[PDB]
């Protein structure tokens, strides 16, 4: 995405940062949280094993 | 991962399942809605049945729950006067929540008298069985236990276990 | 029983016939219904739910009265006997401020836990007065098939009903046609179908097998020929005529 | 968009690819076998003599029916094709579906929006409490964003939980609509359409 | 921590409510014991489906 001169930061509409111009090169980035979730357990029994 | 497809007994989502068969091992696959079958169509024919059988079938539903009672005053603040003051100035929490509880426990009673409650008078059984082959010992009361309970109520009673 | 018959689409003429087989098929088939419930009590599992629900409610509103909450203690004695008076209002206060909480939690769960229960007892309700008090014709209410009859038992907050049902079991194959005209006037039955043995025909109820000859006393007249688009040439009978002679 | 906070949806059991091959078996079993499959191994029966059962039940006699089974065909058909064409009119026929899924929407966007109001603190960002403050003076604002966002879930969570009620309600009637309307004829009155079913 | 079981408590309140929506369109759809499928001719009298 392109900005403008004067814009330095991004949001979305959750009002979230997301993209950050870089202050010594002026380029653009995106910002996004990386991987997480849960975890299940799949059991037949502790009878049978 | 294998190709067959089988029953549903652990669910894990977008058509998969988990069962445990036999070396032995847990095994995923793909759900089957059922066996494959088709119906000759004409329209000159027909089927009709000769014969009959009978049949009989359950079916379980919940009526009512146990009743619970708890003091506001007693579970917050103790026996404690010092405490107890501080109370008072929230206006009605502990009289509000009071009505909400004892509101329960006065409806159950009506849910139970709502499903047995239909007969006006009490009938009794003749003394002489005789029902030109009809056997019904499974449901009748049975005077030699210490309570009218039929075998098939004694059955049920111990099953469901209840500090 | 006979009448119970007549409600479903079978004459009074099949239960006399068959009154030994009948009889012997009910008493085997209650047999086997004491011995399914001697299986892992997987059967009594709706009734069990309720029961442990109300279980785990009370026992974390109790595994609550043992948390600080932010204060320096979770005992009430322990605080009036090591603070001053003037002191004390402070921690007293963040104590009674989480317990209030936690109790209002308990109750809006419950209301809305008790209006599950109450919905399902109207259900029950209306199966005492249908099913066990007369017959019913609505389709998969009282049971899988047509419906006969039904009893109650009881249980340990519920009730668990009993139904009896009669289904078809064994079929064949026929030739069927709408209707027959045989002197330029169509014939239509009263209550059955037409079927092709395969050189006669006959009439028969639908749901069992019983051929029977075409008279004047099972049909009906209305109208001529080649408006019946399936139309079929056979005889009837007009039993007037063996006395005329 | 982003996945946002912890926040999740799970799939269905059933892909829908799998529910209308159900809908497929109903409507080749009630046009073939008639009502018979409702009850017991299925039997089948010519189309026209299964429309003459349903006249007779309705109080017509079967003569109706055969003498003018060329204008009751057509009269069908005509029918059917109106059908298709005004569900394109207005999106009003839509609308109850419609509703369940805006609903939803603005109950997640309120929950997510509730995490950036003050609450009577400094700012409204953890790491800036603790990077502008010392320890022992930060206890006392972080413990009011804590109990302001505990009223803010529980509220989400209780209100769905009365939602899902009134689902469950309509989701019994239409259950209870299948086993007869479609498996079978009733005699109650404006349960199955307006008029005689 | 100091708070006792309050995470616990909706995260079981939310599960149970996933578990109801399987439970709704089987007792809905899920009703044929067999899976039929129509004949390849389609003659039924003057009837188009
Ligand atoms: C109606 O059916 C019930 C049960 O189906 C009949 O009562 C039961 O009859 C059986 C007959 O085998 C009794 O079994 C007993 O087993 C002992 C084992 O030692 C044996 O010594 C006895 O001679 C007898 O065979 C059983 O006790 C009896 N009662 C119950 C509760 O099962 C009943 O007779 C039938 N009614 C009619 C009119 O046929
Ligand atoms: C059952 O009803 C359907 C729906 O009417 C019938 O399908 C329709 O058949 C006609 C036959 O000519 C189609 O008309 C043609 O449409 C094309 C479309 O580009 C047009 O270019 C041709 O000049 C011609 O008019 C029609 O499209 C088709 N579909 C619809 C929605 O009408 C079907 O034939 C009927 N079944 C039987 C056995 O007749
Ligand atoms: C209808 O079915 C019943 C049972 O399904 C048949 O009765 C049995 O027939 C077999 C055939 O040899 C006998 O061995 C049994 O003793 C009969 N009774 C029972 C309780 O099984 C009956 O014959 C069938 N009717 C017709 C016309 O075939
Ligand atoms: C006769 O009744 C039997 C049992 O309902 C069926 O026979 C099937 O006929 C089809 C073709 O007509 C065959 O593909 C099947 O293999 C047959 N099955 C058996 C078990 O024989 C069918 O309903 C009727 N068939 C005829 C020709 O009348
Ligand atoms: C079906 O038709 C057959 C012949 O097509 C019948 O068999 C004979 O029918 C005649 C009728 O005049 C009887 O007199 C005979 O006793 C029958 N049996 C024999 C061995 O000839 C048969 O009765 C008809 N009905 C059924 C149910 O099969
Ligand atoms: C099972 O599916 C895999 C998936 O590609 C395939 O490679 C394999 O040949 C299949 N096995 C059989 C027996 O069909
Ligand atoms: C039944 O279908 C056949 C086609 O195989 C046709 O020749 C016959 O005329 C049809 N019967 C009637 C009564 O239309
Ligand atoms: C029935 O009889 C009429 C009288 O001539 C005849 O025209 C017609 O073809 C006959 N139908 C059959 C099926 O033989």
């Amino acid at each position: 995405k392109k900005f403008l001169p004067f814009q330095q930061f991004g949001r979305d509409i959750a009002d979230t940062t997301d993209a950050v111009r870089d202050p010594q090169t002026l380029e653009i980035l995106d910002i996004t949280p990386c991987s997480f979730g849960g975890v299940s357990v799949i059991t037949p029994g502790t009878n049978t094993s | 991962h294998v190709n067959n497809s089988y029953e549903c007994d652990i669910p894990i989502g977008a058509g998969i399942c988990a069962s445990y068969q036999t070396s032995q091992s847990i095994i995923a696959y793909t759900m089957s809605l059922g066996a494959e079958n088709s119906v000759a169509y004409s329209n000159n024919s027909i089927a009709i049945p000769t014969n009959f059988t009978i049949s009989v079938t359950t079916e379980i539903l919940p009526v009512s729950m146990t009743k619970t009672s708890v003091d506001c005053t007693m579970y917050i603040c103790g026996d404690s006067t010092e405490c107890s003051n501080l109370l008072l100035q929230y206006g009605s929490f502990c009289t509000q929540l009071n009505r909400a509880l004892t509101g329960i426990a006065v409806e159950q009673d009506k849910n139970t008298q709502e499903v047995f409650a239909q007969v006006k008078q009490i009938y009794k059984t003749p003394p002489i069985k005789d029902f030109g082959g009809f056997n019904f010992s499974q449901i009748l009361p049975d005077p030699s236990k210490p309570s009218k309970r039929s075998p098939i109520e004694d059955l049920l009673f111990n099953k469901v276990t209840l500090c | 029983m006979a009448y119970r018959f007549n409600g479903i689409g079978v004459t009074q003429n099949v239960l006399y016939e068959n009154q030994k087989l009948i009889a012997n098929q009910f008493n085997s088939a209650i047999g086997k219904i004491q011995d399914s419930l001697s299986s892992t009590p997987s059967a009594l599992g709706k009734l069990q739910d309720v029961v442990n629900q109300n279980a785990q409610a009370l026992n974390t509103l109790v595994k609550q009265l043992s948390s600080n909450f932010g204060a320096i203690s979770s005992v009430l004695n322990d605080i009036l006997s090591r603070l001053d008076p003037p002191e004390a209002e402070v921690q007293i206060d963040r104590l009674i401020t989480g317990r209030l909480q936690s109790l209002q939690t308990y109750v809006t769960q419950q209301l809305i836990r008790a209006a599950e229960i109450r919905a399902s007892a109207n259900l029950a309700a209306t199966k005492m007065s249908e099913c066990v008090l007369g017959q019913s014709k609505r389709v998969d209410f009282c049971g899988k098939g047509y419906h006969l009859m039904s009893f109650p038992q009881s249980a340990p907050h519920g009730v668990v009903f009993l139904h009896v049902t009669y289904v078809p079991a064994q079929e064949k194959n026929f030739t069927t046609a709408p209707a027959i005209c045989h002197d330029g006037k169509a014939h239509f039955p009263r209550e059955g179908v037409f079927v092709s043995n395969g050189t006669h025909w006959f009439v028969t109820q639908r749901n069992f097998y019983e051929p029977q000859i075409i008279t004047t006393d099972n049909t009906f007249v209305s109208g001529n020929c080649d408006v019946v688009i399936g139309i079929v040439n056979n005889t009837v009978y007009d039993p007037l005529q063996p006395e005329l002679d | 968009a982003q996945k946002f906070n912890g926040l999740t949806v799970l799939p269905p059991l059933l892909t829908d690819e799998m529910i209308a091959q159900y809908t497929s078996a109903l409507l080749a079993g009630t046009i073939t076998s008639g009502w018979t499959f409702g009850a017991g191994p299925a039997l089948q029966i010519p189309f026209p003599m299964q429309m003459a059962y349903r006249f007779n039940g309705i109080g017509v006699t079967q003569n109706v029916l055969y003498e003018n089974q060329k204008l009751i065909a057509n009269q069908f058909n005509s029918a059917i094709g109106k059908i298709q064409d005004s569900l394109s009119s207005t999106p009003s026929a839509l609308g109850k579906l419609q509703d369940v899924v805006n609903q939803n929407a603005q109950a997640l966007n309120t929950l997510v929006k509730q995490l950036s109001s003050n609450f009577g603190a400094i700012s409204s960002v953890l790491n800036d409490i603790l990077s502008r403050l010392d320890p022992p003076e930060a206890e006392v604002q972080i413990d009011r964003l804590i109990t302001g966002r505990l009223q803010s879930l529980q509220t989400y969570v209780t209100q769905q939980l009365i939602r899902a009620a009134e689902i469950r309600a309509s989701a019994n009637l239409a259950a209870t609509k299948m086993s007869e309307c479609v498996l079978g004829q009733s005699k109650r009155v404006d349960f199955c359409g307006k008029g005689y079913h």
